[PDB]
RNA sequence: AGCUCAACGAGAACAGAAAUCUCGUGUGGAACAGAAGGGUAAAAGCUCGUUUGAUUCUGAUUUCCAGUACGAAUACGAACCGUGAAAGCGUGGCCUAACGAUCCUUUAGACCUUCGGAAUUCGAAGCUAGAGGUGUCAGAAAAGUUACCACAGGGAUAACUGGCUUGUGGCAGCCAAGCGUUCAUAGCGACGUUGCUUUUUGAUCCUUCGAUGUCGGCUCUUCCUAUCAUUGUGAAGCAGAAUUCACCAAGUGUUGGAUUGUUCACCCACCAAUAGGGAACGUGAGCUGGGUUUAGACCGUCGUGAGACAGGUUAGUUUUACC
RNA sequence: UAUGACUCUCUUAAGGUAGCCAAAUGCCUCGUCAUCUAAUUAGUGACGCGCAUGAAUGGAUUAACGAGAUUCCCACUGUCC
RNA sequence: UAUUCUCAAACUUUAAAUAGGUAGGACGGUGCGGCUGCUUUGUUGAGCCGCACCACGGAAUCAAGAGCUCCAAGUGGGCCAUUUUUGGUAAGCAGAACUGGCGAUGCGGGAUGAACCGGAAGCCGGGUUACGGUGCCAAACUGCGCGCUAACCUAGAUCCC
RNA sequence: CCCGUCUUGAAACACGGACCAAGGAGUCUGACAUGUGUGCGAGUCAACGGGCGAGUAAACCCGUAAGGCGUAAGGAAGCUGAUUGGUGGGAUCCCCCUGAGGGGUGCACCGCCGACCGACCUUGAUCUUCUGUGAAGGGUUCGAGUGUGAGCAUACCUGUCG
RNA sequence: GGAUGCGAUCAUACCAGCACUAACGCACCGGAUCCCAUCAGAACUCCGAAGUUAAGCGUGCUUGGGCGAGAGUAGUACUAGGAUGGGUGACCCCCUGGGAAGUCCUCGUGUUGCAUCCC
């Protein structure tokens, strides 16, 4: 409404993959999603009933309900000068398992491992990651040793593959 | 320059005297401005801030609450900085110590029969200058007309907030918003 | 208008400026009172103060009649009940009311 | 006398005076809107705990 | 983007200078400031000064 | 568009609870009367000088209107209106479709 | 549930480019109401069978968005149903547009509420849900004219100058197919292409609406050159005469008249020549007032009319300096 | 050749008759022809599918008259040289 | 049939840079027991609730602190600039995206100027700079060096200009 | 560079202003609302009026079942009318030990979920004046409700409105 | 090492042309009384086991097409940030960073879960 439709401009946004159109593979209804999963939300072209709206379309939220068809989804969503926690519904065919916490609960069992170890021994440790910091100082075996130069300039060869 | 906000100051607002005129209450300021200082006691820092507070930041406490919140610790003085009133749906009254701002007549009497005591701040500070085996109080300070009419709008979705009225009735503000036959319902 | 306030309806469309009642002459009809209940004291000495007796009646309606105040006049039945002469009472300091029912 | 028409100049700066605020998560958050039948089993094993 | 990202440094007011260890999020943090600061490996008889 | 001259259809009422066969008539706007509150102060506004009233509606827009479709149940005689969208030609129990 | 479309290839009397039929290939190149974009192949397309989920009850959410309403849509819940063997699907149209408040009227629903002294019955008034419409579509009930005109304002906005620009107008350049008895360049320059100017007209609306006197002519001064004549020169398809091209060059001059208010134009005549332009489209407290552009009046066309006209016509106040 | 005395038709009842005209009425337009001048977008006469003339919304003419609008000639002159 | 020149805002297999979303614990994990009218062939699951144990704070940097509420003013003509960009021959034209600036703001520089460069400011002393400059005007070299130019057209002389 | 003003932009070829003195423009009133000060408090308000009294327009005193507001809400109406909570954070205080510790305490406020009252729907043993009552059992519905009161009076600034 | 039934991934799995397969299977295959179905027992449905591996299914080959991966295209095109950078302009160099896509060339032509069966 209001000089725009509900799918204006989702062109190529709705639309499906190269080579990839037609039917849904059964992996997509075996799928299992449960209160506090984080889900991504992809628009399938096809499937026209439960879709959200294009704003949605590559967000990722988190689920807070779970009907027989469709989940609930809690998206964030900027508007002027505050987040608001948009609770939508959208089919399980547009929404897929997200993997922005994959290693999580892995590295909370390795700090846990970790930390007990620490303890066992009388040591105190930190487990946080640190980012990839400066390199020590090591030694290279010299080698043959190959000069570059600045090459003579050739106008016939401008052009991709030569004029 | 300086990349700072507003130099580096602050902008926010809070009260560091009362407002009041009243000698007695700025003694009593005297009095626990210097227990702060010379103390450093939780206790003592929080009845100075409440000594500062406008009077509905100093709601009063109903007798008959005031007697729940002290069951199983009658023993301990329970303060409040405010006032106490009475409770005409409360029956038994036990032996309480009891301080606060003031009393009404009718709370004052009931807690003197039932043979409790209503003692001041300057007692207060005398009996446990550190608040030690006290019960601090509060009444409701949210529990005033005031504030239904606060919070969203009475004509927005999923709100209960009070409209401003100047009568009430059937032709006060009921037909066109409030209703699924008058137009829309909210 | 503006904000959240309640809707105005102040009547003061009309001339209304013209038809304002002050009260700054409350004390001296206050005085004005009380030197005629004097003189009507004085006039009728030693007739008692408070005027004629008055008949204990009901309140209307629902609201009131639990309540006792005073009536207007005695009934012509009380009167007869009495013994006392409707044309007499009022002379003697009787209030006569014709119009009351008994009930 | 024809004017401006529309432009989102000076509105981010706007919303960044006192933006962009987070509304904070409390640990439990309303069951509105939620399956009524799932909600209704819940009130039930409450009420039975 | 830039006067966050000064901040962040706590590099406020023309010549300030502050000590950074150099990591990764740090050394990308000062690319997008390049423009405004200049840094480089100070000595020991610097640091000391 | 054409309709149907019998339906089955819910009714809901207390009698039939259920879906059942409805005869399909269509609605038509009752007589004014002139009893009716509204039309009582109408004429009490008119009657006397001043002229006319109350607005006349002169900018008519719409070509169509919304026909209400009558099902009357055939269990209880009770009557449910159910309205269908704008249309220029209505008819019911026309021939079908060939 | 069954089937597969457009198209093409090879075949069959009339029959051929195009009728019907057979086989093979056939990723949609068809169809799906409409605009376009998405989407669909044992289907969302075509054929057939059975049907009315285009049903009832309210709430929640999305889009719009103030996170209001309406429209539209989505996922559940509570009933009754259709189809299928069943899972399942169905709350109108494959999705993205196709629509409507208050007041009033009218219809449907209840062994419903009220008519206030008490009963019965008509009548009226209430509650819930639709319908009659606002297309200026968050929704007054609405014909002109004014040159007889008025007010509050606007340089938020036209009608001059000025400013940006230069399409258009005007004035130059470059290349060289050709013209020029032969010879591209004495003199020209097609097809193309680069510029300059603000004496054209446009484009814009920055300044001026508590006002910068709005055409033209007359008078008077000065300035420019893109030079008409005059001084000195080069070139020629320069014998002479005459003419043409080009270079220094703005010192001097560039006129008398008929018609028209005219700028402009066109003729007559003279002359060495009768070049082009600026200076708030120079110049109204310098004039004039013929024209445009108030009020009177006539004609033609238009309008029922009041009146209008980029159409014509006649009469119509030009103020003040002593700062 | 051109036009159409003549015949038939359409809108809407009829289809501009007698007259008059580049008019105080014609855009094109400074229309075309003759005349007036050395030269005339002026004047006069003539022509007329006349943007858009026309019959008491009166058409055509008209002696005499006019502080009415126009063109030319004689006389006259400081309007001008 | 195999090649070939040149193309697309309303074409496209492929497909950046920049920008967009989510997560990185004390609101966690593990092991037992319990509740249900929901769910399952099945105390099978799904949520929730009790007890026991563990949990070095779980990336960097910063954090002149964080959250919540009430009443209310003014404003709702904008304009300019790098880059992206639409109509237009173009415009000191007209219209959009991000950011900044002027408006509301002085100060040094660009001779002069709302937007350019520098930089933002209580009243003063000292020191040093930014942009820009050092022949005079006018504070600072006719400073130390290398080449080019000779303008008989007003040679030429500093982003916006 | 001349102030004031409107303006994107003023020293402006934008308007007002020859000069001086005095006068000269957000006030009073009514209805609300937030905030703050003061009194009392499930109440509060004597100034309609009455008794008096600075020989007195003040001050003082007076509420009988008076009245206003509050103390109960939901329904158009007939009419019915609050079974008295739980839980996660959380201030203060008390113990053990000196860890960003453990236990008890858990006001204000916030989040979540029950229960109760009423409109609507649904439900139905027993009694009953036969149309009422209500053992049990409810609901994706609705409320400006309840779950141990918070108002009343008065003063002032600010804001909307006549 | 396979086949069959049900699948996951949905071309490294597809398309075209050739060659091959022990056993169980899968098939082709024989009929139309019954259930069922059409113009057509072609298809579908039902009842069978005479015959055949001819076809289908499966496997293998093609200097095959397609498809997938790599190299290269190429630090090229493009692009975030800077400049009182060059240039009349159009555009462009440089500084701090990111970084594609045809052609051409090389390689490969499925991997797998549950259950039954043959070897
Ligand atoms: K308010
Ligand atoms: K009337
Ligand atoms: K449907
Ligand atoms: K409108
Ligand atoms: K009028
Ligand atoms: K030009
Ligand atoms: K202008
Ligand atoms: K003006
Ligand atoms: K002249
Ligand atoms: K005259
Ligand atoms: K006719
Ligand atoms: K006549
Ligand atoms: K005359
Ligand atoms: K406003
Ligand atoms: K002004
Ligand atoms: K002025
Ligand atoms: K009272
Ligand atoms: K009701
Ligand atoms: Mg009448
Ligand atoms: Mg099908
Ligand atoms: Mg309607
Ligand atoms: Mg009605
Ligand atoms: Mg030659
Ligand atoms: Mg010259
Ligand atoms: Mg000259
Ligand atoms: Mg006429
Ligand atoms: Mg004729
Ligand atoms: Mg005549
Ligand atoms: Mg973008
Ligand atoms: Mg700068
Ligand atoms: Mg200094
Ligand atoms: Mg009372
Ligand atoms: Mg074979
Ligand atoms: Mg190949
Ligand atoms: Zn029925």
């Amino acid at each position: 409404p209001a000089g725009h439709g509900l799918r204006s401009r989702t062109r190529d946004s709705f639309s499906r993959a190269f080579r990839k159109k037609g039917t849904i593979p059964l992996s997509t209804y075996l799928r299992i999603f449960k209160i506090g999963d984080y889900v991504d939300i992809k628009v399938n072209g096809a499937i026209h009933k439960g879709m959200p709206h294009k704003f949605y379309h590559g967000r990722t939220g988190r689920v807070w309900n779970v009907t027989k068809r469709a989940v609930g989804v809690e998206v964030n969503k900027q508007v002027r000068n505050k987040i608001l926690r948009k609770r939508i519904h959208v089919r399980i065919e547009h929404v897929q398992l997200s993997r922005c916490t994959e290693e999580v609960k892995e590295r909370m069992k390795k700090n846990d491992q970790l930390k007990a170890e620490a303890k066992a021994r009388g040591e105190v440790i930190s487990t946080k990651r640190q980012p990839v910091g400066p390199k020590p100082g090591f030694m290279v075996e010299g080698a043959t040793l190959e000069t570059v130069t600045p090459i003579p300039y050739d106008v016939v060869n401008d052009l991709k593959g030569g004029y | 320059g300086i990349d700072l906000k507003a130099g580096g100051k602050s902008k926010k607002t809070k009260r560091t005297a009362p407002k009041s005129d009243d000698v007695y209450l700025k003694l009593l300021v005297k009095l626990y401005r210097f227990l702060v200082r010379r103390t450093g006691s939780k206790f003592n820092a929080v009845i100075l801030k409440r000594l500062f507070m406008s009077k509905i930041n100093k709601p009063p406490l109903s007798l008959s609450r005031l007697i729940s919140y002290a069951k199983g610790k009658e023993d301990k003085v329970v303060v409040i900085v405010g006032t106490i009133t009475d409770d005409v749906r409360a029956y038994e009254v036990p032996a309480l110590k009891v301080c606060a701002l003031r009393f009404t007549k009718t709370a004052r009497a009931r807690i003197e029969k039932a043979g409790g005591e209503c003692l001041t701040f300057d007692q207060l500070a005398l009996r446990a200058p550190l608040g030690q085996n006290t019960l601090l109080l509060r009444g409701p300070k949210n529990a005033r007309e005031a504030v239904k009419h606060f919070g969203p709008a009475p004509g927005v979705p999923h709100s209960h907030t009070k409209p401003f009225v100047r009568s009430k009735g059937r032709k006060f503000e009921r037909a066109r918003g409030r209703r699924n036959s008058r137009g829309y319902k909210a | 208008m503006k904000h959240n306030n309640v809707i105005p309806n102040g009547h003061f469309k009309k001339h209304w400026q013209n038809y304002v009642r002050t009260w700054f002459n409350q004390p001296a009809r206050k005085t004005r009172r009380r030197a005629a209940r004097q003189q009507k004291a004085v006039k009728i000495f030693p007739r008692p103060t408070a005027g004629s007796l008055r008949p204990i009646v009901h309140g209307q309606t629902l609201k009131y009649n639990m309540k006792v105040r005073a009536g207007r006049g005695f009934s012509l039945e009380e009167l007869k009940a009495a013994g006392i002469p409707k044309k007499l009472a009022p002379t003697i300091g009787i209030a006569v009311d014709h119009r009351r029912r008994n009930r | 006398a024809k004017s401006k028409n529309h432009t989102a100049h000076n509105q981010s700066y706007k919303a960044h005076r006192n933006g962009i605020k987070k509304p904070r998560k409390h640990r439990h958050s309303s069951t509105k809107g939620m399956d009524p039948k799932f909600l209704r089993n819940q009130r039930y094993a409450r009420k039975h705990n | 983007q830039t006067k966050k990202i000064l901040q962040l440094l706590r590099l406020r007011q023309i010549f300030n200078g502050v000590f950074l260890k150099v990591n990764k999020a740090t050394v990308n943090m000062l690319h997008r400031v390049e423009p405004y600061v200049t840094y480089g490996y100070p000595n020991l008889k610097s640091i000391r000064e | 568009v054409n309709v149907p001259k019998t339906k089955k259809t819910y009714c809901k009422s207390k009698e039939c609870k259920k879906h059942t066969l409805h005869k399909v008539t269509q609605y038509k706007k009752g007589k004014d009367s002139l009893a009716a509150q509204g039309k009582r102060r109408y004429d009490r506004k008119q009657s006397g000088y001043g002229g006319q009233t109350k607005p006349v509606f002169h900018k008519k827009a719409k070509t169509t209107k919304k026909i209400v479709l009558r099902l009357q149940c055939q269990g209880c005689k009770h009557v449910s209106q159910h309205p269908i969208k704008r249309c220029k030609h209505f008819e019911i129990g026309g021939d079908k479709k060939g």
